[PDB]
């Protein structure tokens, strides 16, 4: 990805031999910036809609007969808005991103009746999984605001047409837009995005109100989805080892009908459960998440305390083998991120946004078993535990227990 | 008629100086002699609203001019019962005959008109 | 058989009553007024409630906190409210605090500062209350039922008064109010619980001794209200639940048919889904509205005034498709008051009374509330013989020949706030009141 | 209240010169002892259904007849069925409850038809309140189980019928019943009482499952209707000072529109907030709670801060004016406990069944400035402190800021 | 007539020894030749349901009862149309024809009937 600037935008892309072309620009909008609870979801969903030059129908019957296709997801820190195409239909989706981006008419009808229903199914389809809404709950708790900020729009906080007005007054600039083109002519695309994003305002750099709090707690969230729980461990210092630390600790099997070598996959043996490591660097800070989820209450709780055990075995002592294990699961999982469209662009959009340049997958750092012992034993050692039950919350463990 | 065809139509007398001249004043007379302000009504009160496109529109009205609609129809009613005319605060003055549902109508109608014409697209 | 109701005078005509309970160690203490906002005019509508906040605003001698904490010394509570036709000014403490709290009253009663700093003070606390009260749904009925049933007359009125008289009240009116009105011969001292009457009349005559006679003392009790049919709708369709009131005019305090108004509003009786026995209850209006799902509940009320009253029924329902069978269903047994009532439901109604009558009064409050109530409007504590004799003469026979007076094709006064789209037109209510089977 | 025994039952009765006698049947069969979530409350809803000899409607009819009237509740320590009726129509009265508690007819249908849906109402009235909320989740996260389970049935943990019948096995028999008789004859109630409860099963006395354990911690429950915050310490010697703590820091007014010249009274000048402090003395353990309901969040977050400085400063000295203050309002606080039927039946219900002497109104012990401050200091440095928040809860004060 | 009145007067007939002697072949034989339990029918299957009396005992069944009854309405509906009879284990057994659903109907019907009788109570 050839980073440059184009009309005060930065512009990255990487040409490529297919017919197929993704465009994304990511912004600087996602919920840790977002002023009101909900507001950076239903921005994102407010993408594509009315603009003055093309109404949201009109859009959607032209890009049916380019065969094009539109994702847009929101995170922590970005929106993405996605668009894949064939290679040669480029500029239609460059002027289409830049009438969203200067000209979108936020109608209050488009918000009650078009993007507000849509970002409740959005919310309602991924809290199916009791595992989703564990480590939400568990971000709530470490963070409270900020990174602790809802990720999607809830019924309790509405958030109304003036709150998304204001948001996208400050996102919608070129201080907060990057461009990401993959199998994109990258001389192709600067002179496009040069002609079509020139006369969107600078603005200024949005900014999380208030700095990143470190907190520890439990989260009780009462459902009849499923059952799960979250073991998180809020990081100060973001490091590289708790990749490898995630990927070593494992969970989730590497072949059909197995179990799977990893220390927390070993923990789900003879119940009906699955666990998963997962390590979520946000910059400033950090968040180590072990998430157990599964139909019987009585064995998450089981698992849950030989997930702790297992962190501790790990502080103890990692073995030779383990550390390259942890290294290959590590370099690969970077790798298939780098791959995937969607963690692509927010990837390099990062790297554009902040200045946070990528890591590599061939540039992944081993580390020695005494790295993975020193970084397990310090959230062994944790003085904060965040525990986040959903589910029969009365059966689940609580954080003094494990 | 649909509301788009009566508002570019009037546009076009506007923009005519002849036209505005002579269709302006018979328009301002025409709507004395009209007289649905003697009822307490606002103009827009009176468009047919039983389309699939008006109760859209209707829909779309912020609650407060909802409910004021509401009982400005509900008073003209009562007028119209009792063979009375508005009198004092309850004539609508000229400043507040406020085209409050063109603006909605016209969305409406927009895409409703946007849908039909691409359906009828042909790829060339 | 409860004690004895004692009773004395003074010279001025302050009349002291209670009733001594040797099991309890708290007791209520405090001044029941014949006076309430139907004694204002229009012109100082409000200004009973308002004085009701001033009384606790500092005294002649003690400020605001000084009050406050002699209040919380005694370690009981103070409580006041102004009806239409009622103010009372309570005090409950424990046995030893009687004395007190006795004191704290007469002053604050007598010699309250009004100060203009205060009054402005409490100007913006009413305002608050005024767009505040709109909350307490079956207020706003109630309210908007006697505006309509006594259009235009003082019984119509509301207690807080109109935002206008709100602004213009004056310590001058307020002074003049309380003066014409709080005389000795409309205030009764009353005492229940862990009282001497001995030594309730000693602090009588210590603390209200000073009180001003009224230039004409007509009896306790004294009161033309012509009513009329009418009806307010306060249509709203955000809100979930309809409320609707329905009333006759009804019987004052001493009217002959006193009685026999009370065992016609028990067979109606009341109804509340949330009630496990409600289900299971006798009345046939029960039946029929738990069996149809017509209401959330029901309240039948006889409410008396000394010239007098309003008789009907109070309804809750979410089922807004049929609040017309609602309605409907009411006023067809309303109808068998004057059709069909035989000695079987006069009987039952009357059996629930003759407990219900003495059940009501559980605590020391509830107690000192009826002496209060009984003294202020009949003149009397009635005793609980004269009260089962007078529901015993309730017969058959007068349940029927005054429903036919009262009810029978007769003009209701309606209120319906909420979603009342289903509630008809008044001619359909009102013709309702008869049976032309009959 | 003079205590007897009567066929193995607990019988106490106080005469009294009164038309209107109380009886009621205290059992242990509150909350704590529950054996499902939400059982003891649903046992007190199925009391006066069909039994074998006299069906829910013919005793309502009958009641009706004798114009009786008839309360029940649940508590965290009992069930109180209680009624009201003329003193004649005690015999009556007596072989109701034999009846109850013999004979009850335990049917699917009335448990789906009548029963659950007659708990469902219960609980949402009393939910409307923000402050019951607030106060019911400080116990659950002060006790976990036990003395932390739900007083009352939720929708996500259903009763079932065997549940219900199981627990009535235990719970109604001669071992966990008491008779008080308020303005009843002594002799005359032991002699019915002898006669009618004579073939009730002795059972043995309910057990709470596992030990009284003390926890801290948050409970964050989102409700769109109304804002509350509680404020709670458990206690693990439960001490009689505390309820002088209690009607001293106060929190309530003594007299119409005013605020109070109580510390906690103090707190809520200039917002329109409600404070109410309070100990639920539970014989093993204790918990003392500062409720504070209101409608902007912001001011409940200013008030919260000012009802901790007020137990605070109440820690470092109390006056002599302040004691007496103290002892007067308690005094006064256990006299009207002893007079409301509700809370007299379960005083010496608790004398009866449990063994605990009631202190009597007039026996209020007077606590010295020294006492009351030391107690209140005792508080202030409790190890674990409990926060519920209820409404909106991103606005509400944590545990760690106060 | 209502399921009360025809189980309390079978059980004087089971009481009398002489009647039952008499009855009870009868009764069987009849129950034979009805030939209800050749499409695979219980006896209750063929009780009357569109009474309130009845739609509430119905609503009261186990799930289980109540799901089983539909299959027995629904399979004897398909024989009634093909004209065919049950064969095999469609066939209803006599030990398999269990009353399930009188004492459902029963409670229903005895409060039905308290229900009318106190609303007729005379204080004495």
């Amino acid at each position: 990805f050839s980073t440059a600037e184009a009309a005060g935008v930065k512009v990255a892309a990487q040409d490529g031999q297919s017919p197929i072309s993704d465009l994304s620009v990511v912004l600087r909008g996602g919920s840790r910036y977002a002023t009101v609870p909900g507001v950076s979801h239903i921005l994102e969903k407010f993408a594509f809609q009315n603009t003055v030059p093309k109404s949201a129908l009109r859009f959607v019957r032209e890009l049916e007969l380019f065969g094009g296709k539109l994702y847009t997801h929101t995170t922590r820190e970005h929106i993405v808005l996605r668009t894949q195409f064939l290679k040669q239909d480029l500029p239609y989706f460059v002027d289409a991103f830049a009438n969203v981006l200067k000209e979108t008419k936020f109608q209050q009808f488009e918000l009650t009746e078009r993007v507000a229903p849509v970002a409740e199914l959005d919310l309602l389809k991924r809290e199916s999984d009791p595992a989703f809404t564990a480590l939400e709950a568990a971000h709530e708790v470490a963070f409270r605001t900020g990174l602790g900020n809802s990720v999607y729009a809830q019924g309790y906080s509405p958030v109304t047409l003036e709150d998304v007005k204001e948001f996208a007054r400050q996102v919608y600039a070129k201080q907060n837009v990057a461009v990401v083109g993959n199998n994109v002519v990258p001389a192709d695309l600067q002179q496009l995005v040069g002609t079509a994003f020139a006369d969107l305002q600078e603005g200024s750099k949005v900014t999380q109100a208030g700095t990143t709090t470190l907190h520890g707690g439990e989260a009780r969230v009462r459902t009849s989805t499923g059952n799960a729980l979250t073991i998180a461990l809020p990081i100060a210092e973001p490091k590289p080892v708790y990749h490898a630390l995630a990927s070593f600790l494992g969970g989730p099997a590497s072949m059909p009908w197995s179990v799977g070598a990893s220390p927390l996959a070993q923990a789900t043996v003879g119940t009906h459960t699955s666990v998963k490591a997962t390590y979520h660097n946000y910059g400033d800070a950090g968040l180590f998440a072990i998430t157990i989820k599964g139909d019987s209450p009585a064995e998450i709780s089981q698992v849950a305390h030989k997930a702790v055990q297992a962190l501790k075995d790990t502080g103890a002592e990692v073995t030779e083998e383990q550390a390259a294990r942890a290294y290959a699961k590590s370099k690969f999982a970077a790798a298939e991120a780098f791959e995937n469209p969607d963690s692509s662009a927010s990837v390099i959009g990062m790297e554009l946004l902040s200045g946070v340049s990528r890591i590599a997958p061939e540039n992944v750092q081993k580390f020695t078993p005494a790295e993975l012992s020193e970084a397990a034993a310090q959230l062994s050692a944790s003085a904060k535990p965040v525990v986040a039950a959903v589910g029969q919350v009365h059966a689940l463990p609580f954080a003094d227990e494990l | 008629a649909s509301i788009t065809s009566v508002v570019k139509t009037s546009e076009l007398i506007l923009k005519s100086p002849l036209l505005s001249k002579i269709v302006v004043p018979l328009a301002k007379t025409y709507v004395k002699f009209s007289g649905y302000r003697q009822l307490g009504f606002k103009m827009n009160d009176l468009i047919i609203e039983e389309t699939p496109n008006m109760q859209l529109a209707l829909r779309r009205l912020p609650p407060t001019e909802s409910y004021d609609r509401v009982y400005r129809l509900i008073r003209a009613t009562q007028f119209s019962l009792s063979h009375k005319l508005a009198t004092g605060n309850d004539i609508t003055k000229p400043e507040e005959d406020d085209h409050y549902l063109i603006p909605y109508i016209l969305d409406v109608e927009a895409e409703a008109f946007e849908k039909d014409a691409l359906d009828n697209l042909e790829v060339v | 058989v409860s004690p004895k109701t004692r009773t004395s005078n003074l010279k001025n005509g302050l009349t002291i009553a209670s009733e001594s309970n040797p099991l309890v160690q708290t007791a209520t203490v405090g001044v029941w007024i014949d006076a309430g906002s139907r004694n204002e005019n229009a012109y100082n509508n409000g200004t009973a409630h308002f004085f009701e906040h001033l009384a606790f605003k500092g005294t002649d001698k003690r400020s605001q906190h000084q009050l406050e904490l002699d209040i919380e010394n005694m370690g009981g509570h103070l409580n006041a409210y102004t009806s239409r036709e009622s103010t009372v000014y309570y005090a409950k403490s424990f046995k030893d605090d009687v004395p007190k709290s006795v004191e704290i009253l007469a002053d604050i009663l007598q010699h309250s500062k009004l100060a203009e700093s205060a009054i402005d003070r409490e100007r913006e606390v009413i305002t608050r209350e005024l767009e505040e009260v709109n909350k307490q749904y079956e207020e706003v009925v109630f309210d908007h039922l006697h505006a309509t049933a006594f259009m235009n007359q003082p019984l119509g009125r509301t207690i807080l008064g109109p935002r206008e008289n709100i602004q213009t009240i004056t310590n001058t009116e307020l002074r003049k109010f309380i003066t014409e009105n709080y005389t000795a011969d409309r205030m009764v001292l009353v005492g229940a619980g862990a009282v001497d009457h001995d030594a309730l009349v000693e602090l009588a005559e210590k603390y209200f001794s000073h009180l001003p006679s009224s230039q004409s003392p007509v009896p306790l009790g004294t009161p033309i209200p012509n009513f009329v049919g009418s009806e307010v709708r306060l249509r709203d369709d955000t809100m979930p639940v309809a409320h609707i009131a329905i009333a006759v005019e009804g019987v004052s305090w001493t009217s002959e048919d006193y009685y026999t108004a009370l065992v016609a509003q028990a067979i109606i009786g009341n109804y509340d889904r949330a009630v496990g026995t409600s289900r299971h209850q006798g009345s046939r209006l029960s039946n029929i509205v738990s069996e149809n799902n017509l209401a959330n509940s029901f309240q039948s009320f006889s409410t008396s005034y000394s010239d007098t009253g309003l008789w009907g029924i109070y309804l809750t329902s979410e089922n807004t498709t049929q609040i017309d069978d609602l309605v409907h269903f009411t006023l067809k047994e309303w109808n068998r008051l004057s059709t069909s009532v035989s000695n079987l439901q006069v009987e039952r109604a009357k059996s629930q009374l003759k407990a219900g009558l003495l059940l009501s009064l559980d605590g020391t409050t509830y107690v000192a509330e009826d002496i209060g109530r009984q003294l202020t409007t009949l003149g009397r504590r009635v005793t609980p013989a004269e009260v089962e004799a007078k529901l015993e003469a309730v017969t058959e026979h007068d349940v029927r020949a005054w429903a036919q007076k009262t009810l029978y094709d007769k003009d209701i006064a309606l209120v319906g706030l909420g979603p009342i789209e289903g509630l008809y037109d008044y001619n359909r209510i009102r013709n309702d009141m008869s049976m032309m089977r009959w």
